[PDB]
RNA sequence: AAUUCCGAUAACGAACGAGAUCUUAACCUGCUAAUUAGCGGCGAGUACACUGUACUUGCUGCUUCUUAGAGGAACAUUGUGUGUCUAACACAAGGAAGUUUAAGGCAACAACAGGUCUGUGAUGUCCUUAGAUGAACUAGGCUGCACGCGUGCUACACUGAUAUAUAUAACGAGUAAAAUAUGCUUGCAUACUUUUCCUCCGCCGAAAGGCGUAGGUAAUCUUUAUCAAUAUAUAUCGUGAUGGGGAUAGAUUAUUGCAAUUAUUAAUCUUGAACGAGGAAUGCCUAGUAAGCAUGAUUCAUCAGAUUGUGCUAACUACGUC
């Protein structure tokens, strides 16, 4: 069941395990950091 | 990702020269940023064809169709509805019974051909007998495929 | 009488008049049963 | 010279119980930049030998029900999976995967008496055991299965009880043992 | 002319025929053409009733066209192919200037 | 914030919006797709971000939508064989019009009516 | 001046001009690279690999596929750019230096220099496969 | 592989079967051939470079590739092991090909009271024949349903669904009724047109579908240097009976037909059931197969979840034992 939330390697799993996210979170996360799968920088 | 090491001699001289999706969003997002080919407004409330049995959930897609439809026209000198309503065929869920490819939506089709050809990019002729791409069409698609290829390569 | 000119009751075997089975492929009009009497004779011969 | 995706070297290997090596046969002859090569693999019994051993895990990981035939996804992610490795642990994937081998397959087994397993068997078997802890960690269990498969691959070659295949391996070893 | 049917070696030896014949008096052929083959094909159920396995065979008749463009006067060609032909083989016309 | 109920449940909120939508009728997703761009509620954003306000022009819109662009044949409950003409009657009322029509089967009397009074299926599944 | 050749694999053809150039290759009217999948792209760039980049920059080499599938259409490429490069160095360069070539291929792989001939086993009545059977049951 | 051979041997010699024959599919003849196939030759432009590349209209040596005729090619060939060292096998090499190259087709003798007179004007006898078991017309029904058993289809999600994009397949298959005018009176009767099969294409239609036209009796037009889906790439969800799942139902407008209600079929919105990988049991399968994914054809006025073909995506595991 999700326990996961809006508020506090870049694989989606690794952030997910790591902050405890839902993975469009995960996702939305990386995408913030930066600034299917495929190529990692 | 989009650039790689290349083994052989490219020649940057044609739509040919160059990748599809690059080529068609950069494409389709200045058709949209012109302005020169409208929305339609009653096009939002429909389907791209059956096998999607959905809303199309996309936003853009409109110009990007257009756009894939221009360069299919290049690709195919002489083409007619029918041929972009089998090429964007795709498979459709009947649910219990079997998958089957189902047909494209011709009206939406139809109009993005008459849009263009009022534009002066296509053309319906005898002398080959559906839409063929026509010269300012032909001038502007290998013009803009130089101007792209010289900008993402570099 | 009242025949259709479509449908099954339409048509029959051209040898038998069997209404069933029959080969309307390349318009032969034969049931399957008396083509294989005749399949040699035609020209429709087994190979593979 | 060649490399695998252009990313892993292929000239490095340990020496295992040497059976092994001989079996998965890294060699220049059977080098190749990618997986998927398709040649005759069942004109005889020795023939899987000379399959080279990245090929025979992409097709055993390609392998189950709504899976099967999908195998540019299935080398797709063992590419992913290998560039995982070399992120998450220090040593390159190759070598990672000759160490998976090297530790996962069972040497004993009985069938009526516990017996030797042929060499050839034991690297399928560890192969088959690798894919098939990937595939039941994977089922409906959010983590893609890149990382999955990269997980069974590292604790496979450290040797781990969060490995499937290692604890079949003592599964399969230690029944043959009491059997025995 | 134009040959078509279901006797290839009968096609054949009309083939020859009209080739030697033509030869004599120099005229002008466009070398044997064969079109592709066409096999009428019909799938048939063994037993002319259900009972016992079902089991089928593959019945297929197979048609033989082939083709010669001529430049000549037409009524020696078709009088020599009409003559040397066996009925198996259907012959149509065709002709050229050049 | 967060744990909504509008009409009926709606506590979707860290889900996306649109299906947040589909959530109480327009489970077919089409019409809670159109309502959604028409009222212009954005599908981008989660449900927890919602405005009271663009709530009420759900509303709005899904009340009588013949008035704004979403057409005739798209929308549901058309015909619905009377002197009038109808729309998509939405919830409590939907499954209200639903059983009045069944009522007025069985007092009508045709085999459907008669199967559905009895208890069986209206095309039929061969119940050999 | 130019050779003509070809690769088969599956129903796959894929036909090899070899011609005097530069190094342009293209497949149809488009260049080699748009080819798609990136794992089977790498083993239709594999014999120039092999071969280095000079063999190919005095030749221009046009391809053109028809039929077959994805997996199919690569193999007879790969299979067509080989006999291509071998056959031109028979007629028009050298035949030690073409031997030479045609041993680093060989090396290789003997696939690229003739393809598999694996085609189907025709459906035979009593079940959906070439050899499977419909379920049987007491 | 084989009462296949060898060998032994009161039998020696035979014959049918089996192999063999035949049809495909597998490779080579720079010989045989060019149409409704390609390839060049060459004019001409449109586009870009730069002392060719891409793209369209007109004319016209080559035959590698498209097609199809004839003919070649493997016999276990050579080498090495095992074998009465006999028939022969095993391995390696060579080779397009080495399990008689892969697949089929064909089906001995003797049977079964197996199946079929609901395929037949093949057919005995027995029944029936104007209140017919003949011919024929109208409805109803073969599909109904406390419930039991088969074969399939569709699922149970993240190696996934959803939505865009990109790539790309093989076998094929295609021609006594319709409509306009006149006489009688939209009814009836007659003439004339050119009507039933594939639909390109142009217009109209959300979609179904429609209208207008064009070529095809077909390597020529539908349509094929491209008609499929699994492909793959990028997005959107984010594991939660969930946006999985589409049973079920409700409302529509179309389309075929004399007739669609027991929903023919079609689309459109809405409606959102079981189902968390399946007990006991039991099926199929060894290499382009299995599996997965499609699709052509057969029936067809209309109706594929069927059958039969055909491809694409290309595994596992041996390679044996009673």
């Amino acid at each position: 069941k999700l326990n996961h939330a809006v508020f506090i390697v870049i694989t989606p799993s690794a952030i997910a395990e790591k902050y405890k996210v839902n993975l469009s979170v995960a996702r939305a996360v990386i995408n913030h950091l930066a600034d299917s799968q495929k190529l990692y920088t | 990702r989009l650039l790689e090491p290349v083994p052989f001699v490219k020649t940057n001289n044609c739509i040919k020269d160059v990748d599809a999706d690059l080529f068609i969003r950069s494409y389709a997002t200045h058709l949209k940023l012109h302005n020169k080919i409208t929305y339609p407004k009653w096009c939002t409330f429909v389907k791209t064809g059956k096998g999607r049995k959905l809303a199309p959930l996309n936003e853009d897609w409109y110009f990007i169709r257009a756009s894939s439809i221009l360069r299919r026209l290049y690709l195919h000198p002489d083409i007619g509805v029918g041929f972009l309503r089998r090429q964007f065929s795709s498979k459709q869920r009947r649910g219990v019974a079997p998958n089957h490819t189902s047909l494209a939506s011709g009206k939406i089709l139809r109009s993005i051909l008459q849009q263009l050809e009022n534009l002066g990019y296509v053309e319906q002729n005898p002398k080959k007998k559906g839409r063929r791409l026509t010269t300012k069409g032909e001038n502007a698609i290998n013009n803009f495929a130089r101007y792209i290829n010289k900008k993402v390569y570099n | 009488v009242h025949p259709k000119k479509y449908g099954q009751g339409s048509r029959q075997c051209r040898v038998c008049s069997n209404k069933h089975a029959i080969i309307r492929k390349y318009n032969i009009n034969i049931c399957r049963q008396c083509f294989r009497e005749r399949a040699d004779i035609i020209g429709f011969k087994k190979y593979r | 010279d060649i490399k695998l995706f252009k990313k892993w070297s292929y000239e490095e290997i340990n020496i295992a119980d040497l059976s092994l090596v001989d079996c998965i046969a890294v060699s220049q002859k059977a080098c190749v930049y990618t997986p998927h090569t398709a040649g005759r693999y069942q004109k005889k019994r020795f023939r899987k030998a000379l399959c080279p051993i990245v090929e025979r895990l992409v097709n055993s990981m390609m392998m189950h029900g709504r899976n099967n035939g999908k195998k540019l996804k299935a080398i797709r992610i063992v590419a992913y999976a290998f560039e995982i490795i070399h992120l998450m642990t220090g040593e390159n994937p190759l070598q990672v995967f000759v160490n998976a081998v090297q530790k996962g397959g069972p040497r004993e087994d009985s069938t009526r008496q516990a017996v030797d397993v042929s060499p050839l068997r034991r690297v399928n078997q560890a192969i088959y055991l690798i894919c098939t802890g990937a595939r039941n960690a994977a089922f409906r269990n959010i983590k893609s299965i890149s990382e999955c498969l990269a997980e069974e691959i590292i604790n496979c070659a450290n040797e781990s009880s969060s490995s499937y295949a290692i604890k079949k391996k003592d599964e399969i070893e230690r029944v043959a043992k009491a059997n025995r | 002319i134009a040959l078509t049917s279901k006797n290839l070696r009968a096609i054949e030896k009309v083939c020859s025929d009209i080739m030697k014949g033509a030869k004599e008096k120099n005229l002008n052929v466009s070398g044997p053409v064969r079109l592709p083959v066409k096999t009428l094909r019909i799938t048939t159920r063994k037993s002319p009733c259900g009972e016992g396995t079902n089991t089928w065979d593959r019945f297929e008749l197979r048609i033989y066209k082939r083709l010669i463009d001529l430049y000549s006067q037409c009524e020696v060609v078709t009088q020599m192919t009409s003559i040397n032909i066996d009925p198996v083989v259907e012959v149509e016309v065709i002709i050229t200037d050049s | 914030q967060h744990i909504l109920r509008i009409l009926n449940t709606n506590v979707d909120g860290k889900e996306k919006v649109i299906i947040a939508l589909t959530a109480i009728k327009g489970i077919g997703k089409r019409m809670a797709t159109v309502i959604c761009k028409q009222a212009n509620v954005d599908p981008t954003k989660r449900a927890g971000e919602l405005t009271t306000e663009e709530i009420d022009n759900i509303v709005h819109i899904m009340s009588t939508p013949t008035q704004f662009k979403i057409p005739d044949w798209f929308l549901n409950r058309r015909k619905d064989l009377k002197e009038g003409k109808n729309i998509h009657v939405i919830a409590n009322q939907l499954d209200s019009y639903l059983r009045e029509d069944l009522e007025r089967m069985k007092k009508i009397r045709l085999h459907r009516g008669l199967r559905h009074h009895w208890g069986l299926r209206v095309r039929g599944q061969h119940t050999k | 001046k130019r050779v003509q050749t070809f690769g088969k694999k599956k129903t796959a053809v894929a036909v090899a001009t070899v011609t005097n150039g530069k190094g342009l290759i293209k497949l149809n009217g488009k260049n080699l690279d748009l080819v798609e999948p990136y794992i089977l792209k790498t083993k239709v760039y594999e014999p120039l690999w092999l071969i280095g980049s000079g063999k190919l920059k005095n030749l221009d080499i046009r391809i053109r596929v028809k039929g077959g599938g994805q997996t199919s259409q690569i193999y007879a490429i790969r299979q067509a750019i080989g006999k291509g490069i071998i056959s031109y160095y028979q007629k028009y360069v050298d035949e030690s230096t073409k031997k030479e070539l045609k041993d680093v291929l060989l090396r290789y792989d003997r696939s690229l220099l003739v393809g598999d001939t694996r085609r189907c086993e025709p459906k035979k009545f009593g079940g959906k496969g070439a050899r499977a059977r419909y379920q049987k049951s007491y």
